[PDB]
């Protein structure tokens, strides 16, 4: 009728009506039927299934990864012949895991199937399918024993990404990391289904990175599993065709990413045309930036400071211009953190992330320092406040383009108090200020003395009870100036 | 369809000849199971056109069994709907000469709902016509 390729679905069924058994000389027919209950997961109801099923499975597993084995198994079509059952692998833990570490990952691999259906909607060149996985439960056997099942696929296997950065270079195949990239634009950033992995397209075993880093398994490496991906990451043509913003690399990530770019004008899969563009959000920071205008992909840059600080990217010194090139685009993104770092690398301060990278002393850098100091401050973190109220105080790491101003210096102490130094020493630094005024400050001798109570007191919670009794002193000595 | 007519001659015969309620007493005595539904269906009876009828149900149980033994054949994973991966991975392992394109014109086609995949009931809407 209106098909012109029924000819073709009929010419697949009789040949594959000819087509052997390729677990024929496992005899698995032989084995004892087995009760189990199938426990399957719809990843858009989050509702599960469980029905009952006759599986014949193999006495000793025929593969054994680092985490699980395999069984080749039979299992009855609810909906006759045994030999004619359809072939599944049953993969188990090796060492025993709470049960629910099974129904999480099928609802991992579900959710990795919807996100295959998505990218397909955008008409790719080539598409892909995560294969449905469900569970069964061996209940008439010792402790009710769980396993996955998935149908077995005939077909060289082949592993295209990792959960980690691997990407195959030999015979580079675009669609499975444009997928991983779709994955990681189309949800916002909040997660990258990587671990591309299967028989063509049909993957399997695949992995999601998301944001909280909660879900989905001891896999889930979060925002740095999203920054192993990109590491190693560059775009194709079907990243391009679906509007995928490329991930800000250094220079020299960027190279070592373009070392495969004669790979990859020599792959074989070829654009159509149909493609369509990708809440989806951008890989780039500056479309990010005017997004913001908190962010995922600033954790994501300051994830790759750390890998690249831990000497994850090494391969030589580790890279630490890149480090900071992602610790400065992490800054611009929000993360405070980065903002914090960066303000006391310009300021060439004792810091804790890239603490062994010094900056090169320019007055550029020194009002940069001071400006990531000031963002820092009004963002809440405390160190940098007090950092700032100590540059208004006397100067110290204070921008040249700005002034001692102890008005502003009282404002970033008292911000500090009210949120390692003692709170007494900024109760009476704050006290000696307007005890005599300065730097566009008046003299304030009650609010001096009232200050230098309050360091008394503080101090003597701190047990410090001579030192209170001198500030007591202190206290009535700037109220005698007053009348 | 000959030892087979033996047996069904022997299952009416056991009856002879026929009523509504022997045509559920024989159709049960060979294995079967009517329901009410299939006896006011058909819906007295003779022997040749109890064969005739017997021919007709298994002819239609056989036709679903062939269509359902077919869907399995794309619908790799067993979800239920033969996605354009799987009846790609399939025409390759089966040594079919389309193209990507091809295959996604064969889902095209068959694809009614337009959800991109073929379940079931397109499927055979596909092979019965
Ligand atoms: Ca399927
Ligand atoms: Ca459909
Ligand atoms: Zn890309």
């Amino acid at each position: 009728n209106s098909f012109h390729f029924k000819e073709a679905w009929k010419h697949a069924i009789q040949k594959a009506k000819h087509m052997p058994d390729p677990w024929a000389e496992f005899h698995l027919e032989d084995i004892a039927t087995e009760r189990a209950t199938r426990h399957r997961y719809n990843a858009v109801t989050g509702e599960w299934l469980d029905d009952e099923v006759l599986i014949k499975m193999a006495s000793q597993p025929f593969g054994r990864g680092a985490m699980r084995e395999c069984f080749r198994t039979k299992k009855l079509s609810n909906f006759q012949q045994w030999k004619g059952a359809s072939n599944y692998v049953a993969k188990r833990y090796i060492e025993p895991v709470d049960r629910d570490v099974y129904f999480e990952d099928v609802r991992l691999q579900m959710e990795a199937k919807l996100w295959g259906e998505e990218y397909n909607r955008h008409k790719p060149p080539k598409q892909v399918d995560i294969m449905q996985m469900c569970i069964i439960e061996l209940k008439d056997r010792p402790g009710k024993p769980l396993f996955h099942l998935e149908h077995y696929i005939e077909g060289k296997y082949i592993k295209y990404n990792s959960n980690s950065g691997f990407v195959r270079d030999d015979n580079i195949r675009l669609t499975p990391q444009a997928f991983s990239h779709f994955t990681f634009e189309r949800s916002g950033h909040q997660l990258i289904v990587v671990d591309i992995q299967g028989v063509g397209d049909l993957y399997t075993d695949p992995q999601i990175h998301t944001e909280t880093g909660t879900d989905f398994g001891d896999g889930n490496l979060g925002v740095r599993g999203m920054a192993l991906f990109f590491y190693s990451h560059a775009c194709n043509r079907i990243c391009e065709s679906m509007g995928l913003a490329p991930f800000d690399l250094s220079p020299r990530e960027r190279d070592a990413v373009n070392q495969n770019t004669k790979l990859l004008q020599s792959a074989k899969t070829i654009l159509r045309g149909t493609e369509e563009k990708c809440l989806p959000r951008a890989s780039a920071v500056a479309l990010e930036v005017q997004r913001l205008n908190k962010s995922i992909l600033g954790k994501v840059h300051l994830a790759m400071v750390r890998y690249h600080e831990g000497g994850r990217f090494c391969e030589e010194e580790w890279d630490q211009e890149s480090a900071v090139f992602h610790l400065e685009h992490a800054a611009n993104l929000g993360e405070l953190e980065a903002i914090v770092g960066l303000g006391l690398m310009y300021s060439q301060l004792p810091h804790h992330i890239l603490a062994d990278v010094s900056l090169k002393e320019t007055e550029e850098n020194k009002t940069k320092g001071f400006d990531y100091l000031l963002k820092a401050a009004e963002a809440g973190d405390r160190q940098s406040m007090i950092l700032v109220a100590r540059a208004f105080d006397s100067g110290q790491n204070l921008s040249p383009d700005r002034c001692q101003d102890w008005l502003e210096a009282l404002h970033w102490y008292n911000t500090a108090l009210e949120m390692d130094e003692p709170r007494y020493m900024m109760l009476a630094r704050e006290a000696e200020m307007l005890f005599t005024g300065g730097y566009g400050l008046e003299k304030d001798p009650q609010r001096s003395g009232d200050l230098y109570t309050q360091a008394a007191e503080a101090a003597m919670e701190a047990m410090k009870g001579r030192l209170a009794n001198q500030y007591y002193q202190k206290a009535e000595e700037a109220w005698a100036q007053m009348e | 369809t000959e030892e087979q007519i033996a047996e069904f001659k022997e299952a009416f015969s056991l009856f002879d000849t026929i009523t509504t309620k022997e045509l559920g007493t024989v159709m049960r005595s060979l294995g079967q199971n009517p329901t009410e539904a299939e006896l006011q269906d058909m819906i007295t009876i003779d022997f040749p056109e109890f064969l005739t009828m017997m021919a007709r149900k298994m002819k239609d149980t056989d036709s679903e069994e062939e269509i359902r033994e077919a869907f399995r054949v794309f619908d790799k994973d067993g979800n239920g709907y033969i996605s354009a991966a799987e009846l790609r991975h399939v025409m390759t392992n089966l040594g079919e000469k389309l193209t990507d394109e091809e295959v996604d014109e064969m889902i095209r086609e068959a694809d009614i709902d337009g959800d991109g995949q073929v379940n079931y009931e397109e499927f055979v809407q596909m092979m019965t016509a």
